Formats: C-alpha cells, sequence, structure tokens
C-alpha cells in the first residue's frame, strides 16, 4: 500500500471508536468523553438549524459534520512528533474543497434553475453597474473554491515545517560552547510552544470549514 | 452606592456591581467609576450586591455617577412580574397603532418594550 | 445502538458525488503527468 | 418624541408582558385636561 | 516542500475520497442517529 | 540559467509580502464584533454572519497572493 | 533569460497590491458591525451598500493581481 | 532587448503598488456612509449620492495609476 | 543608451507609488464630510465647499507624483 | 550558482516580512477585549473566546509567510 | 551613461516622499469638518487656523518634490 | 563567494524590518489597558493578566521574524 | 566615477521617504488642535501654543532628512 | 570590493526597523495622557504600567538597531 | 572602491527611512496632550512632566536612525 493509505485506515478506526468504544452502553447519564460529542453535535446542529434552518436545516448536517470531523482528527494525528501526512498532503484537502464547491454550483443550478444566476445579482444597484456586479460576484463565488482549501492546507503544513526545521537546529544549538548548556532549556520551551499552537489552529480550521461551507451554501440555497 | 428610585417608592443598592442599560450600550459600574451623566434607556437593570444579582425592569430614567462612587439613579416605575403575553398582544395592537403617526413613537416604544420582554 | 437508519441523501448530495468522480479522473491525469521526469 | 414623554410612554406600556397592580394603573391613568390659555384669551382645555 | 516529491498524488487522493464516502454513510446512517436515540429518550423520560 | 532560478526563488519571496494586509483585516473584524457585543450584548446573533463574511473576504485577497508565490516556485 | 526573470520579479511586486484591498474590505465590514451595533436596526438600508463597499475594495486588489497575470502569461 | 523589455516589466510591477491607496480610499468612504447613516437613521437621502461622489474622487487617483501601468506594459 | 532607457521605464514605475497617499487622503475628507453631516444634519452649505478644497490639494500632491511618472516614461 | 545561493538567503528574508501584519493583528483583537470588559465589567466570559479566535486567524496568515521564509532560508 | 540613468531613477524614488503630505492635508480638513459640525459657530475663527495647518502639512511633501527637481537638473 | 557572504549580511538586514510590527502591537495592548482602567478603576486586576498575554503574543510574532535575521546572519 | 555618482543620486531619492512622516506628524497635531478646540471651545489661546510646538517637532524630523539629502548632493 | 559594500548596505536596511518603535512609544503615552485627563487621578497606579509599555515599544527599535550595528561592523 | 563609496551614499539613504516613525510618534503624544487639556481644562500641571518624557522617548528613536545614517555616510 502507501503510508497515506495506512493513515486513512487509522482515521476510520479512531472515528468508529468515538461512537463504539467511548460510549458505555448508550448510558442515559453518559460518559465524561461523551459530554463532548453531545456538545459538538448540538453546537453544529443549532448552527445549521440557524444557518440553513429551512426544510433542509439538518439535511446538510451530515455533510457539514463530516467536514468538521475529517479536519478535526487529521490535524491531531499529523502533529505527533513522528507522523507523515494526511491534511499535510494537500491534494486531498484542495480536491475536497473544489469538489464541495462544484457540488454547490451544480446543486444551485439544479435546485434553483437559471435563477441560480440571481445569486450573482445579490443586491439591487443602479442598472449600468448591474452587469459589473455579476462579474465580481461570480468571481468571488469561485474564489470560495480555493480560499476554503488553501487556508487549511497551508496552516497544517506550515506548522510541521516550522517545528522540524527548528528541532534540527536546536539539537546543534546545544553543541556550541558550554555556555549554551547554560540555558539549554530555553530552545526546548520554544519548540513546545510551537507544537501547542499547531494543534490549536487546526481544530479552529475544522470548525471554520464547517461554518464557511455553511455560509457559501447559505448564499447558494437562499438566492442572493 | 446606588440611589435607584421610583415615584411613590425608591429602592437602590457600594456601586461595586450595577449593570445598566445606558445610552452608551450597557455599562457596568463597580466601586469608583468615572463620573458620568448617562440617560438610562427603557431597561432591564441588574443590581448586584456582592455578585448576587437582582434583576429589574425599569422604565428608563437617568444615571449620573457623582465622582464619590455615588451612582445617582433616578427612575420611574418598574420586572419578573410585569414580564410574566398580553403585552405582546398589545404590541400587535401597537401594530394597528402605527396607522396613527406621537402614536408612531408610542407604537415604537411598544415594540421596544416587547423587545425588552424578549431580553428578559 | 449504531444501526442502519436510512438517510435518503441521494439526490441531495447528487451534485457533490458527480464532482468527486470528475476530479478522480482529472487527478489521474495530473498525477500521471507529475510522475514523468 | 420628547425624551421624558418617551420614558413616560414606556411606563404606560409597562402597565401591559402581563400582571399588574392598582397603584400602577392609578399612576398611569389619571389623565385630564389643560386649559390652553393665551396672552387673558384662553383657547380650549384640550386633554392633559 | 517534502510533499511534492511524491507523484503518488492520485494514489493518495483515491484513498482520500474512499475515506470520505465511508465516513459519510457511516455517520449519517449509524452514529448520528445513535445520538438522536439518546436525545429522544431523554425527552421521553422528561415527559414521563 | 542561474539567473532564471535565482529570480524564481526571489520572486516567490516578494509576492509573500501581500499576505500581511489580509491578516490585519481578519483581526479588525473580530475586534469589531467584540465592540458591538459590549455595546449591546444582544446584537451578537445578527452580527455573527456578517463577521464571518468579512473575515473570509478580507483573507481572500491574501490567498490569491499566496498562490502567486506557489506559481513562481513550482512553476 | 532576463525576460523570464523580469516577469517573475514584476509579478511578485504587483501581487503586493492585493494587501490594501484586504485591509479595505475589513474596514467596510467593521463599519457594518459598528453601524449595526450603533443603531440596532440600520442593517436593512446598510447591507446592500456594505456589500458594494466590499466589492469596490476587492476590485482594486484584483487590478493588482491582473497586472501580475498580464506579465506572467502575457 | 531583454533588458528594455525587463525594464518595462519591472516598471509595471512597481507601478501596481500605487493602486492600493485609492482602493483603501473607497473603503473609507463606504465605512463613513455606514457610520453616518447609523448615527442619523435619515442622513442617507443626501448622503448616498454624496457617498458615490466621494468614492469616485478617491478612486480616480487609482485609475491614473492604472493607466500608467497599462502604458508601461502595452503602450 | 539602453541603460538610460531602462532607467526611464523602471523609474516611471517607482513614480506611481507616490499617488497612494492622496488616494487614502481624499477618502478621509469624504469620511469627515459624511460624519459631520450626520452629526449636524445641516452643516453642509459651508462644509461642502470646504470638502472640495481639502480634496483638491490632497489630489494635487498625488498629481505631482503622477507627472514625474509621465516625465520619466516619455523621457 | 553564487547568485542562486545568494538568492535563497535573500528570498527568505523577503518572505519573513509578511509576519509583521499578524503581530499587529493579535494586539488589535486584545485591545478590543480590554475596552469591552472595562465597559461592562462583565462582557469577558463571552468575549475572551472571541478574542482568541481573532488572534488565531490573524496569526495563521502570518505563519504562511513564515513557512515561505523557512522554505527559502533552509532550502 | 549610468549617471544619467541614475538621475531618472532618483527622481522616481523621490515621489514616495510626497505621499505622506497627501494623507496629511486631508487629515487637517477632516478635523475642520468634524469640529465645525460639532460646534457650528467656531468656524470663522477656526478657518485661519485650519488654513495654516493645511499649508504646513503640504510643505513637507513640497520639499520632497524640490529634491526630485534638484536630482533631475543636477 | 562574495555573493553568498554579502547575502548573509544583506538578508539579515531585510529580516530586521519585520520586528517593528510586533513593537507597535505591544503598545496597542498597553494603550487599551490604560484607557480601560481609567474608565472603570476596578477593572485593573482582571485586565492586567490579559494585557501581559497580549504583549507576549504580539512580541512572539516579532521574535520569529528576528530569529530568521540571526539565522541568515550566521547561516 | 559613474557608480558612485549614480549612488549619490539614488541615496538622496531614498532619503525623501523620511520627510513624509513629518508631513503626517504635522497633520496629526493640527487635527488634535481642532478636536481639542471643538471639545473645549475656549481652550484655544493656551492650546494653540501646544499645537504649534507639536507641529514644530514633527516638521523638524523632515528638516533633518532634507539636510542629509543636501549632503548627498 | 563587493563584500565591504554589502556590510554598509546590510546595516542600513536594519535601521528601518526603528520607525515602528518611534510611533509605538507615543501610542502608550497618548493613552497615559487621555487616561489621566479622564480620571484626574489614575496616575499613580498607571505610571508603572505606562513605563512598561513604553519600554517594550522602545526596545523593538533598539533590537533593530543592534542588528544594524552587527551589520555595520560585519 | 566604486561599490564601497556607492554603498556609503546608499546606506545613508536607507537609514533615513527610519526617522519617519519617530516624527509621527511626537505628533501622537501632542495630540493626546491637546485633547486631555481641552477635556479637563486643568489636567496640565500633572501631565506636563509625564508628557515631556513621552515626547522625548519618541523623538530619541528617530535620532538613533539619524546616527546610523551618518555612520554609513562616512563609512
Amino acid at each position: 500500500l502507501t503510508t497515506f493509505s495506512l493513515y486513512t485506515i487509522i482515521v476510520l478506526l479512531v472515528i468508529t471508536s468515538l461512537y463504539t468504544l467511548t460510549n458505555n452502553n448508550n448510558k442515559i447519564i453518559g460518559s465524561r468523553w461523551l459530554i463532548s460529542q453531545e456538545a459538538i453535535y448540538d453546537t453544529i446542529m443549532n448552527m445549521t438549524k440557524g444557518q440553513i434552518g429551512g426544510k433542509n436545516w439538518g439535511l446538510y448536517f451530515p455533510m457539514i459534520f463530516t467536514l468538521f470531523m475529517f479536519i478535526f482528527i487529521a490535524n491531531l494525528i499529523s502533529m505527533i512528533p513522528y507522523s507523515f501526512a494526511l491534511s499535510a498532503h494537500l491534494v486531498f484537502i484542495i480536491s475536497l474543497s473544489i469538489v464541495i464547491w462544484l457540488g454547490n454550483t451544480i446543486l444551485g443550478l439544479y435546485k434553483h434553475g437559471w435563477v441560480f444566476f440571481s445569486l450573482f445579482v445579490p443586491a439591487g444597484t443602479p442598472l449600468p453597474l448591474v452587469p459589473l456586479l455579476v462579474i465580481i460576484e461570480t468571481l468571488s463565488y469561485f474564489a470560495r473554491a480555493i480560499s476554503l482549501g488553501l487556508r487549511l492546507g497551508s496552516n497544517i503544513l506550515a506548522g510541521h515545517l516550522l517545528m522540524v526545521i527548528l528541532a534540527g537546529l536546536t539539537f546543534n544549538f546545544m553543541l556550541i560552547n558550554l555556555f549554551t548548556l547554560v540555558f539549554g532549556f530555553v530552545p526546548l520551551a520554544m519548540i513546545l510552544a510551537i507544537m501547542m499552537l499547531e494543534f490549536a489552529i487546526g481544530i479552529i480550521q475544522g470548525y471554520v470549514w464547517a461554518i464557511l461551507t455553511a455560509s457559501y451554501l447559505k448564499d447558494a440555497v437562499y438566492l442572493h | 452606592k446606588l440611589q435607584f428610585a421610583l415615584p411613590h417608592e425608591t429602592l437602590y443598592s457600594e456601586v461595586t456591581q450595577v449593570n445598566l442599560p445606558a445610552k452608551s450600550g450597557r455599562i457596568g459600574v463597580l466601586a469608583n467609576h468615572v463620573p458620568t451623566v448617562e440617560q438610562l434607556l427603557p431597561g432591564v437593570v441588574e443590581v448586584m450586591e456582592g455578585s448576587n444579582s437582582k434583576k429589574f425592569f425599569i422604565s428608563g430614567g437617568f444615571a449620573t455617577v457623582q465622582p464619590d462612587s455615588q451612582l445617582c439613579v433616578t427612575a420611574i416605575e418598574a420586572p419578573l412580574e410585569s414580564f410574566s403575553e398580553n403585552i405582546k398582544n398589545l404590541l400587535a395592537e401597537a401594530k394597528k397603532n402605527v396607522s396613527s403617526s406621537r402614536e408612531a413613537a408610542e407604537a415604537a416604544i411598544q415594540v421596544e418594550v416587547l423587545e425588552n420582554l424578549q431580553s428578559v | 445502538m449504531l444501526k442502519r437508519f436510512p438517510t435518503p441523501i441521494l439526490k441531495v448530495y447528487w451534485p457533490f458525488f458527480v464532482a468527486g468522480a470528475a476530479v478522480y479522473y482529472g487527478m489521474s491525469k495530473a498525477a500521471d503527468l507529475s510522475s514523468n521526469t | 418624541i420628547s425624551y421624558a414623554a418617551y420614558l413616560n410612554v414606556a411606563a404606560q406600556a409597562i402597565r401591559s408582558t402581563e400582571l399588574q397592580t392598582a397603584s400602577v394603573l392609578n399612576r398611569s391613568q389619571t389623565d385630564a385636561f389643560y386649559t390652553q390659555y393665551k396672552n387673558a384669551s384662553e383657547p380650549t382645555p384640550i386633554t392633559k | 516542500m517534502p510533499q511534492l516529491v511524491p507523484f503518488y498524488f492520485m494514489n493518495q487522493l483515491t484513498y482520500g475520497f474512499l475515506l470520505m464516502i465511508t465516513l459519510l454513510i457511516l455517520f449519517s446512517q449509524f452514529f448520528l442517529p445513535m445520538i438522536l436515540r439518546l436525545y429522544v429518550s431523554r425527552l421521553f423520560i422528561s415527559k414521563l | 540559467m542561474q539567473l532564471v532560478l535565482a529570480a524564481k526563488y526571489i520572486g516567490a519571496g516578494i509576492s509573500t509580502i501581500g499576505l500581511l494586509g489580509a491578516g490585519i483585516g481578519i483581526a479588525i473584524v473580530f475586534a469589531a464584533l467584540i465592540n458591538g457585543v459590549s455595546r449591546n450584548p444582544s446584537i451578537k446573533d445578527t452580527v455573527f454572519p456578517m463577521a464571518i463574511l468579512g473575515f473570509a473576504l478580507s483573507e481572500a485577497t491574501g490567498l490569491f497572493c499566496l498562490m502567486v508565490s506557489f506559481l513562481l516556485l513550482f512553476g
């Protein structure tokens, strides 16, 4: 197989365990871990009940949730001191973003006809600049395709690259004269802080994806 | 401390925790605060003695911190009783009241008061 | 507990699925083009 | 609208969520007239 | 960049889209409804 | 040839400067949210869509810029 | 050779122009949030205008990007 | 040839920087429009056409700059 | 010479940078106009002539930068 | 090649510049936090998560600049 | 001919100095409109003060322009 | 030879500019602290930890920039 | 000759950038004068000296830059 | 020779960094004056805070300066 | 030779850029002074030694820029 293939299997087995081997018996009172997956479920439920809130409020709740969860798990596994790439393999993230974007454009055309193009006049403006407001609304509409993907990919990748390059240098930092072994703890503390940050902005990205790909769909479903 | 008042009756309680709805949004006053004169909007008012908080419906008035931490509040009639849907039905009557233009402002106040109940 | 509870997310997510297939083919050509010298 | 009328109207409105006391109702309903006078000459005593 | 040295982009992406389809069905039919069982049961207990 | 490769790697560096502006843009929108909330603690739900919208739109110009850097390096 | 280098350099510098638009957009959206927090109620009139202000801010940055592409492709 | 063509290209890249200021200008006008209208509720009937004028004047500086960029490259 | 002609094209590009300050500047005057007018409801009869004045000189500083761009470009 | 090696170290430095915007960005969000909390005495419970969000996103844009810096610097 | 080339380059760089005055001129007049709208009546006295500041802000950019000319003529 | 050594000394210089941004950010947080504490003289004890956090984070973005300067200088 | 003479002219051009700040500086003080005066009304006779002082110091920065330009020429 | 030219240039570049600190120091002090004028009496608590904020702003200019010196000499 | 002399004149120029920020800083302290004194009518006596301290510190930064310009100018 491929290292990537082995890690896709690992992601699947982790996600299964969050609903089979962390929930004891479907207990009414619930596990201390399971309080989290109630809260996450509810805060994205009540968010897509808010955001979409139609007769399809929650028909896009599985899609917005598996876009949360993919990014949420694959930016923890890749942050471990030894680990390869999942979301740091950009081709899965960029492709997934473009796929969702195409699946919005096609959905909008299918569901809302050629009055899909009423999306690209989102506001009544004076008539000689009505065509202008189609050009740079549709331009801004397929900017959503790459904005969404490139944000996540760059963050995760930049984190791994920062940590590893600095780690190799700080090994050799201790190998200068003995005065560096006095305050030999200080570069270790810097790498620890960077590693902590690299977990944080990735969990932020899983949520930011799932709100942003509610917003683009909000624009597309509810014309204008 | 506070000086919260009402026409027949006055209740107010060192300035260390009052949360006030004021022209500048909502303002919290704790002990010494800079000396201000701010009109209290039609309001939901919280007065905290300690951090224990008692919650008031207030018809708006005026607030004036005197620099000595004396929060002079003068306000009219009041709350959890007054909040407790006929005012909402009255707001719908205020929708028919918008057909008359002071009356527009009155109906607007009714919408504001309904909003204030929703705030409760 | 887990159980299959049907979700008719078929035509709902029909435009999403079509895009995945197209990209699957196109990335085959892109990957093959990159695997050359 | 004038601010103290605005606050007043709010007090009157407050006599409607629901639930109330007599003192409120008296304090908000007690309206009368007001003899519009003029420089001797006196226009009508239109509502307070 | 240590990840453009691969030309295994399609291999990777193939395993990627397979994981997505697997999880989507799995959540939607199994695990999301297993949370909805907890919720409905909690409301029924609240009722009785 | 050396000139071409030199210029390629330099050109990547130059484009990267554009990102700083968009980053400031995001921060400003979240600061605005904070000010709105403190001034009316019930404004928040109406404001929340507009805030996320402004963050994204600010960010987008910078991400166009980042693609030029990558076009220069890889292309 | 020198022509190839020149388009790469020129492309970099032109790309920097996008920076101003990112700030511009945020000033409009900030003013929107501030305006709506000021009024509680301005948004209906203001919201079309706010999307316009954003659009115009974006458009200038897009001119900057377009010069970069006119160099590189052209 | 390569140097002259380069000098055009370099000049074009540099010229594009100027466009940013007029752009920021448009945002400032629209921000003020929002702020003013939120303050007054009703200034808008004068202020909306006034705002379009303000946009045009701030923008114009950018357009002069853009003209020069096209003159260097195409002209 | 080639070198001198190169410097004309490159130098023209640099000149265009000067305009940006005027672009932001003009907008600041219009922001103040709208702010002032929303504050007063009625300041405008005196103030609109003032706003045109502030625009004009702010623009002129930009125009000085612009003419140097043309001068270098043409030679 | 001496030119190319010089190009690597230079291009790195240029990319580093992008970080500055994020640094200011962090502060702007935190300044808003401080102002709001002072107003209410009590907005802080809600506002502290919002403050962290504004910082994190602004920081991310900066980090993209840092990663180009390290790609050129090291590589 | 490098020196002649250099005169033309130096002129270009000089334009950057003017920009600061361009923002500045507007800031003084902005303040004028804000102050005047707050006060009404301050204006007749304030107008001599305003003109002084306006001119002063301009002059710094003017110095930058003069240096452009000094380079050009030699 | 000369090109590579030169690049270290130049490149270090270029990096140093970025650090200025972090400096400005720290000041913005402190400004907010002073104004905030003035407006409610009881907010100080809550706000002073928050202020130090905003300083620390703002400084850090500058620090990463400055690290690249010394890395170019001595690598 | 050529490189050095060229360099003198270039260095001078770069120097103009320092002056811009003084221009902005002066503007900030005068903006403040008007803001202050609009805030107090009657502060002006005392405040006008303060405004002039802040102006002078801001301007002075531009003057120093100008003199460096003259040296390079 | 080229290396000696490069030393002097490298130093120059670093000097630009000082500008941020110059603005910065002022911003802290501006808040001090506003805070003091607002409270009449916040000064004694605020003064160590103000000194700290100043110090950090100035320091950023100094660090920039120290890279200049390293480059100036070598 | 030519390069070193060139570098000295250039290096002086680059350093001159540093001064601008200090200039703007001095203005900012004075702006606060005017606003405070106009606000209070009478804060001035307490404020004057503090204000002078802030001005001086802001000014000093620009002075540092100037001496590096001379060091490079003279070489």
